[PDB]
């Protein structure tokens, strides 16, 4: 009964080990999310201005 | 008069480590169901990783 719970106790540190890691992923991924969503929304601004400017000037 | 003799002492037997080990049972076998969702955890945890 004992070795059965060294045994158990095992897996779970390593459930840990994954749920950290992945979590550590996704982390690093929102942050490039963020960056170039703000570039994109940078982007369509600039977008947007010249399309009025253009009509404006003709 | 064995099958009498020593199944009344394997009955006895039996009783006497079922009280002791049907405790001591449940007490490994609801532990080994519990490698068995800390199994199916890992894989969609490795899988999602």
């Amino acid at each position: 009964d004992s070795y059965l719970k060294h045994q158990e106790i095992v897996l779970d540190t390593l459930l840990p080990q994954t749920v950290s890691n992945q979590w550590r992923i996704n982390n690093d991924y929102i942050r490039q999310t963020c960056t170039i969503v703000e570039e994109m929304n940078i982007q369509q601004r600039k977008q947007i201005n010249d399309l009025e400017i253009y009509r404006k000037r003709l | 008069t064995s099958m009498k003799i020593q199944f009344k002492t394997a009955m006895p037997p039996t009783e006497v480590l079922l009280e002791s080990i049907q405790s001591k049972v449940e007490s490994i076998e609801q532990l080994q169901r519990k490698l068995q969702h800390v199994q199916p955890l890992e894989q969609q945890n490795n899988e999602m990783c």
